[PDB]
């Protein structure tokens, strides 16, 4: 009864149409979805967006186990490929839209996954032009602005400012180097 | 013990305790589960027993204990959790259902309070301070998560009503109050000095148990060292707090040490430990506190323990004062203790200096201390050769371990002479002479101590005989009795190794006969749990083999005792013989544990026999008579009937196996063999029938035994029984020398079998086998419920007597299964005889053998038989022994067996088998007897057999390529092409006899399927064995097809055994005949389609209910059924006949039906979907994957067209790949040519051989591989019946039925069909496009886990990678696959060296590389290939 394409195996296949065909990262960088298209969409919003915020963060209940790993593995490759700017640029601009809307949303273990898994796909893109947009975006100065944007209290907050350091050190690294 | 006795008095208990296991601990986990819900002093003391007890189900309650507002019950929990985690991992183990809300109170307890650096060092938190001079915030709650309480002092009643009240004022986070409550206990405490005495003590024991199993910090250690310098003295235990965590925290130890000093003979603890041993021996001074100087002396071990601290003890000279405590401390239970405390400390400490403790002839106090406890025993038990208490004991056992060590060590090989010349002698002769008070590792101490000074200076062994001590050792380990115990047992003959070494010690050791004393313990009880394997995982009989290997060791020392040893084994033997042959033992699993003693005989007999391999003691002992009371000790006759399969069975086995493998001696053998002559001469009365109507002569033996509860117990209750679990245990050790691979020993093996005594054994062997298959199968028959006899009086005659069904078959059991495994043995070791006779003696063990094939084959029971069924079934037992035996695994025949079993008989017997089965003795013809109504219920089975075996027998292939061949050259010489031609032409009579029946309920396609096998392999080697009758196969592959298809109408399984038929038919035949074949394969299949497409014309006029039965009709018509088979055979001839039958399948226009009949479906499938009861039609697989063959074959022709276009056909030239040069070298001409007709034949690979070097090439692959190297190398082919295929109308069609069955998820396999079908469609944009314009994304993605396989996901990628791919998404994509191609060396499985130069880049290379490419699409990947190469 289970669905036979789960989201992660959509997810991988998707990765793989990315990683050989230059147009399909285009399409689906500019795609978005519509309001009321499905139970999980509230708002007019990119599927970028959606696989940032809903299907890359760990959350406790399972719908498919690995979406996470395959979410990255998807956003990897959407990076990866070149295809010049059209699908990085969407890409950047949506993972530091999608970073400061978990900075600005309210103190929950929902915002702590997801910005471990932002700083986790920031991560994993960064192993050069991706890092010339994420440098001209500012992102840099996003993360260190992390702790402005956490209740230093939190249990959380030491494994999230962990994340936020991990792509700042390769960063500042591969600059001042 | 009184440990019992204490139990029994508690069972006032509270005074009892307070003056001091499963239902006490049960009582106490009972109050413990009722106090946390006159209470609180019986919980305490329930505690501080407990924590004695531990020491030598609670867990959840003492948990809840911790919730308490008086700290003595939270210390005294803590002081046991103390206990648990120095002694055990019980709590670090445990999961975290507990330990983490364990875990998490002590850390709430351990925490810091800001130390010295707030006000809050444990010094000033033990000094009283007036309350003043603490920081203000002490008596304060600050507790966040927000509360805050400046002072508890103005509500300071009821701190536990404090907490329920601030659960009720504020919302505290749930589950997490502890912390809140051990704050604002803490705060009431501090007020006052016992309480944050008590919170500092329950913190410190918090803190150690967390370090057993964030809290540490660097003042930690300078605040304990601080509260251990506090000189109230009213607070030892503080102190004992603190040294026990400093314990816990050795396990930052450079910084213990530079803050407690022990570098230095001056510093606080050194001077501490001085002052504590000094207090204890004098007694002006009064005795520092015993749970204090215990935590001292537990610090200073551990602390020994470690480098830096043994160092540290080292630098102070703690080794004069613990000398001193050795020296002068008195006799009390307590001051033992300390000893030992400081005799395991001098222990560590002289593992790495001696300088010191020689100095302080350290050595001669601990003597000196030995001999003051040995003469405070002396009191007790003065007996020495002319219960100790425990403490004592223990001090003894650690001081002799130091001495040992002492004696193995270099700084006393100067001086330990002068060890046995003291007084040391004269008490271990003390030791040694009261195994029984002084504990049996004491007394093993004792000897090891000895035997360790013996062998470093053996010269004063002088010395220790002149004095009597080894002379004491003899006494206390021969006449007295030995304590029985695995490691006193492991080391009696290292110390006799001692005790001999001085030629006089032998004389001494040889005078009182020592064997027959020290083997004894193989034959006492008293033993056995000795020998019983420890932890369950050592071996069986892992100590007499220990033991036995010790033993060996000696006498190989001292080879004066073999001659002795081997007379004590050969007297255990025989007394075994004797326990075993007298009636009044009874085997327990008088009660004797027999088994037991014969497996520990065996291994200690093998340790000895088989530990050099050097045959001087396996010599010896055959020489000294042994192998008869060896071998005697299988046909024991109260042995239990279970003997034979047990360990201490296939221990004898062992032995025997070991004596003929190490001497090669026949001896065991022809014992064995005289032995078992011996036994089957006294059951002949087994192979005489009742000669009435009458049963099993096994159970009319047990019948008539009167009424004896257990007669199976009684050799003469039971003679045959018991002779026949003798023979079994013979059986299995002729099994166990068998299963040898030695040449030589399978030669004296086969000369022993082929001897007179050999051969008469076996032919007893082989009457003994067809006895107990007749004995089985009756009483098989008679613990059948009453259904297979016919009403008859058959064995009843004799059950009457036995006895309420059970109650007589547990009675028979015994006896079916003593029959069965019995048989099942004899069967092993005739196969293994066979094994060894193939590989003049072997000629007549294996005449013999075919003679028990022919007698089993021939075997008529007698005339007064209830039913055939007793026949049938010993016949297939007979088939199923033989089949092992003229044929290996592998199922290559033996000449010499098939030679023997064609002259001797068997084969016209195994063929009058078949004959009598189905005319039943000639009661019906043979040609009705299959078809006959009253044949009889196992005539299947038999067949089943039969024709398994005769698949085997006909087989040119194994029988003229057996490696088992006899050589070339008086005797007839066997030919296995005479021997085809006369099994051959018997077995096609008799498959004619069942070609066209129909089959049998159960075992009818096992018939079918092997009868198919035998007419393909007849078929097959006529052509090969008339080239050293043939009208009769040639009517016969004519007018099979019928019979063909009737298998196929009732069997559809056999429909790939029928393929390889219909093949070996036509590779007899012509093309005339394979047109006719699939011409009439393609009219069945024809009018079989047209009349499901006449079953499925919509239900206009409703008169059937066009809802079920129209789904299903479709579904399960006959014809549904015949399509099935008739389509899948025609795709298997496809598959071989790729061409011809492609042609036919164009020709005849079926693909239209097919095409038409998938069209026609999707309704009724699709109604079927709506009416929620899918049930897909089994015949479409057939269809899909014929057509998907088809239109594989047709692209295929034509491009083997065109590739013929550009070949000349006269010496095409072949090349293979240099890689290192890049060249295309040529093969010689006659190896071109070779490789060139096997290709043009089709065939997947050809064998050459080039300078003697083989090499084949693969087609597949196209790749030479050298058969000796593995080398795979490329090559090429040097480039210079028309398949219309599938029209575009029906390649539309086909792919909306493969939506629709899309939609319909129809099943797995079908989807996986259609799916690979529309994988090679869609290779063409258009049909992709037109696949997915029909929405089926959608319908893949819908799909369900239930309607999936192993390559759902790979392919449904690949076919959206056909849909994404148009002409110039592909022409994109393959241009950057060839230039990655050219531009990286890529490695291959053709041994294109990874990142070559050469052969990585050449073009002629690379095309292969990129042939995937090219097959995606040639056009495009020539323009590519054009406009980027």
């Amino acid at each position: 009864s289970k669905p036979l394409m789960p989201t992660s195996t959509i997810l991988r296949l998707l990765a793989e149409l990315v990683r050989s065909y230059v147009g399909i990262a285009t399409l689906i960088a500019n795609y978005s979805y519509t309001v009321g298209q499905s139970e999980l969409i509230k708002e007019d919003c990119s599927v970028l967006a959606f696989v940032l915020d809903h299907l890359l963060p760990h959350t406790q209940n399972a719908e498919d186990k690995d979406t996470p790993a395959l979410a990255r593995l998807f956003l990897a490759s959407l990076a990866a490929a070149g295809s010049g700017t059209d699908a990085q640029v969407a890409l950047v601009n949506e993972v530091k839209a999608a970073l400061g809307r978990a900075l600005a949303m309210a103190e929950s273990t929902e915002k702590h996954a997801r910005l471990q898994a932002v700083m986790c796909i920031i991560s994993t893109i960064m192993e050069n032009n991706i890092i010339r947009l994420f440098l001209k975006k500012g992102l840099v100065n996003d993360l260190a602005r992390v702790p402005h944007s956490l209740d230093l209290s939190s249990p959380n907050m030491a494994n999230t400012v962990n994340a936020a350091l991990k792509p700042l050190e390769t960063l500042s690294r591969i600059v001042n180097q | 013990a009184d440990c019992r006795a204490l139990i029994d008095k508690l069972k006032d208990e509270q005074l009892l305790l307070e003056l001091q296991w499963v239902d006490l601990l049960d009582r106490f986990d009972g109050i413990l589960a009722d106090a946390g819900q006159q209470l609180k002093m019986l919980l305490l003391a329930v505690l501080n027993f407990t924590a004695l007890l531990i020491e030598y189900s609670s867990i959840e309650h003492l948990t809840t204990l911790l919730a308490s507002s008086d700290m003595q019950v939270v210390l005294a929990v803590l002081n046991l959790l103390y206990v648990f985690s120095k002694r055990s991992n019980y709590i670090t183990r445990l999961g975290s259902d507990k330990r983490t809300p364990l875990l998490t109170r002590l850390q709430h307890l351990a925490e810091s309070w800001g130390g010295k650096e707030n006000g809050f060092g444990l010094a000033e938190c033990c000094r009283d301070l007036h309350m003043m001079k603490y920081p203000p915030s002490a008596t304060t709650l600050h507790f966040e998560f927000y509360i805050h309480i400046e002072q508890l002092d103005k509500i300071s009643e009821s701190p536990s009503e404090i907490m329920e009240s601030l659960t009720k004022m504020y919302s505290i986070p749930k589950d997490k109050q502890m912390l809140l409550f051990t704050h604002i206990r803490l705060a009431h405490g501090f007020s006052n000095h016992r309480k944050r005495l008590q919170a500092v003590q329950a913190r410190l024991h918090a803190i150690s148990i967390l370090v057993y199993s964030s809290i540490l910090y660097n003042g930690l250690i300078e605040e304990l060292v601080d509260v251990l310098q506090i000189t109230d003295k009213q607070l030892m235990e503080i102190k004992a707090a603190s040294l026990r965590t400093l314990t816990s925290i050795v396990h930052k130890l450079s910084s213990i040490i530079d803050c407690t000093g022990t570098a230095s003979y001056h510093g606080f603890l050194p001077v501490l430990v001085r002052n504590c041993i000094q207090a204890m021996i004098d007694p002006s001074m009064d005795p520092y506190p015993h749970q204090f100087a215990t935590a001292l002396f537990s610090f200073l071990y551990h602390l020994a323990s470690y480098d830096a601290g043994g160092e540290a003890l080292v630098s102070c000279g703690m080794m004069e004062a613990l000398l001193k405590v050795i020296k002068f401390l008195g006799d009390e239970q307590d001051q033992i203790t300390f000893v030992t405390r400081a005799v395991r400390v001098v222990d560590l400490i002289t593992n790495l200096d001696m300088a010191a403790f020689q100095s302080h002839s350290g050595l001669s106090i601990f003597i000196y201390r030995l001999e003051h406890e040995v003469d405070l025993c002396r009191k007790e038990c003065p007996f020495v050769i002319k219960q100790c208490i425990p403490q004592r004991a223990a001090l003894l056992k650690s001081m002799l371990n130091f001495l040992k060590k002492a004696i193995q060590d270099p700084a006393f090989s100067d001086g330990i002479r002068h060890v046995m010349d003291g007084s040391l002698p004269t008490s271990l002769k003390h030791i040694i002479s009261n195994a029984e008070y002084y504990g049996p590792s004491l007394f093993l101490l004792a000897t090891e101590v000895v035997t360790v000074f013996v062998f470093q200076e053996p010269s004063l062994l002088s010395s220790l005989q002149d004095n009597g001590l080894t002379d004491v050792m003899l006494h206390a380990l021969l006449i007295k009795d030995v304590p029985a115990t695995r490691e006193v047992l492991g080391s009696l003959p290292n110390v006799f190794s001692a005790l001999c070494l001085n030629a006089r010690g032998l004389q001494s050791f040889v005078q009182c006969q020592p064997f027959e004393r020290l083997f004894k313990v193989l034959l006492s009880p008293d033993y056995l749990p000795a020998m019983r394997r420890r932890r369950s995982s050592d071996p069986l009989g892992d100590t007499a083999s220990n033991l036995g290997s010790a033993v060996d060791e000696l006498m190989r020392h001292q080879p004066t005792l073999k001659t002795d040893a081997t007379t004590a084994i050969i007297k255990l033997l025989e007394e075994i013989c004797n326990l075993g042959r007298d009636p009044k033992y009874i085997c327990q699993k008088i009660p004797i544990p027999l088994m037991d003693y014969i497996l520990n005989v065996m291994k200690f007999v093998e340790s000895i026999l088989s530990n050099n391999t050097t045959d001087d003691h396996c010599q010896e002992f055959v020489n000294q008579k042994g192998l008869l009371p060896l071998v005697t000790i299988l046909g024991l006759p109260n042995l239990p009937i279970d003997f034979p399969t047990s360990a201490a069975c296939q221990a004898v086995a062992g032995v025997c196996k070991s004596i003929l493998t190490l001497s090669h001696e026949p001896k065991v053998l022809q014992e064995g063999l005289l032995q078992l002559d011996s036994i089957l001469s006294s059951l002949e009365p087994l192979h005489r029938p009742i000669e009435s109507p009458g049963g099993s002569v096994l159970l009319r033996e047990l019948a008539c035994a009167g009424n004896v509860a257990d007669a199976t117990l009684s050799a003469q209750a039971t003679p045959l029984l018991h002779a026949l679990t003798a023979a079994h245990a013979y059986i299995m050790m002729f099994v166990h020398t068998c299963r040898v691979g030695q040449s030589e020993i399978r030669s004296i093996s086969v000369n022993q079998w082929g001897s007179q005594l050999g051969l008469s054994v076996l032919s007893k062997l082989s009457q003994l086998y067809c006895s107990l298959v007749w004995e089985s199968t009756v009483l098989l028959s008679l613990c059948t419920p009453n259904s297979l006899p016919s009403g008859c009086e058959f064995g009843q005659a004799d059950m009457q007597k036995l006895v309420a069904m059970a109650a007589r078959i547990k009675q028979i059991k015994p006896l079916l299964s003593a029959s069965s495994r019995l048989g099942r043995a004899l069967a092993e070791l005739f196969g293994l005889l066979v094994k060894l006779c193939v590989g003049p003696a072997a000629r007549s063990t294996a005449s013999a053998l075919t003679k028990l094939l022919t007698k089993g084959l021939s075997w008529q029971p007698p005339p007064y038989t209830p039913t055939p069924r007793f026949r049938l079934t010993f016949f297939i037992c007979s088939v199923g022994f033989t089949s092992p035996m003229l044929f290996d695994e592998r199922k290559y025949p033996y000449h010499l067996m098939l030679q023997k079993f064609l002259c001797s008989g068997g084969h016209n017997a195994l063929f009058e088998t078949f004959n009598w089965a189905l005319s039943m003795g000639g009661k019906v013809p043979v040609s009705e007897g299959l078809e006959h109504s009253d044949l009889p219920d196992g005539t299947g089975e038999f067949l089943d057999a039969w024709l398994m075996l005769v698949e085997k027998m006909v087989n040119p292939t194994t029988v003229l390529e057996s490696p088992h061949s006899l050589p070339a050259k008086n005797f007839p010489q066997f030919s296995a092409l005479r021997f085809l031609v006369v099994t051959q032409k018997a077995a096609f009579t008799c498959i004619k006899n069942l070609w066209n029946r129909k089959p049998l309920k159960v075992y009818g396609g096992r018939m079918a399927e092997s009868m198919l096998a035998i007419l393909c392999h007849i078929l097959r080697g006529e052509p090969v064995i008339r080239e050293r009758e043939q009208d009769e196969l040639h009517t016969f592959t004519d007018t099979m097809l019928p019979g063909c298809f009737h298998l196929l109408d009732e069997l559809p399984d056999t429909v790939y055994r029928v393929c390889d038929l219909i093949m070996t038919a036509i590779k007899r035949n012509g093309a005339d005949y394979r047109d006719m074949i699939l011409k009439q394969v393609v009219n069945q299949v024809w009018e079989a389609a047209d009349v499901l497409i006449k079953a499925a014309l919509p239900l206009t006029t409703s008169d059937t209910k066009t809802v079920s039965e129209w789904i299903s009709q479709m579904a399960t018509l006959p014809q549904a059924s015949n399509l099935a088979t008739r389509i899948l055979l025609l795709t298997l001839l496809f598959e071989e006949l790729k061409l011809p039958c492609a042609w036919v399948v164009e020709s005849s226009g079926i693909l239209n039906v097919l095409i038409k009949l998938l069209e026609v479906v999707q309704p009724c499938l699709q109604a079927a979907k709506e009416q929620k009861e899918v049930q897909t039609p089994k015949w479409i697989t057939p269809v899909l994957l014929l057509i998907d063959f088809y239109e594989k074959t047709a692209i295929s022709s034509k491009r083997r067209a065109q590739m013929t276009k550009y070949l000349q056909s006269n010496s095409n030239n072949w090349r293979w790949f240099d890689d290192r040069s890049g060249r295309w070298c040529s093969y010689s001409a006659s190896n071109n040519s070779t490789i060139d007709s096997a290709w043009k034949s089709g065939e997947t690979s050809v064998r050459f051989t080039a300078g003697r070097r083989r090499y084949t090439v693969q087609f597949t692959t196209m790749v030479q591989v050298n058969e000796e190297t593995g080398n795979r190398r490329p090559v090429m082919l040097t480039l210079l019946i028309l398949i219309q295929g599938l029209t575009e109308d029906m390649v539309t069609v086909l792919i909306r039925a493969c939506v629709s069955m899309l939609g319909v998820p129809v099943d797995p396999d079908t989807l996986h069909a259609t799916l690979r079908l529309c994988l090679r469609l869609t290779r063409d944009h258009k049909y992709a496009m037109m696949f997915a314009e029909l929405k089926s994304t959608r319908m893949i993605l819908n799909l369900t886990q239930s309607s999936g396989f192993n390559g759902f996901t790979p392919l449904v990628t690949l076919l959206l990678r056909h849909i994404i791919e148009d002409p110039c998404t592909l022409r994109h994509t393959m241009e950057k696959v060839v230039r990655s191609a050219a531009t990286s060396g890529a490695g291959s499985t053709t041994s294109g060296v990874v990142s070559g130069s050469l052969g990585s880049r050449e073009i002629n290379y690379i095309l292969r590389v990129l042939g995937p490419a090219a097959c995606r699409n040639p056009d495009i990947f020539t323009e590519v290939a054009n406009c980027c190469i």
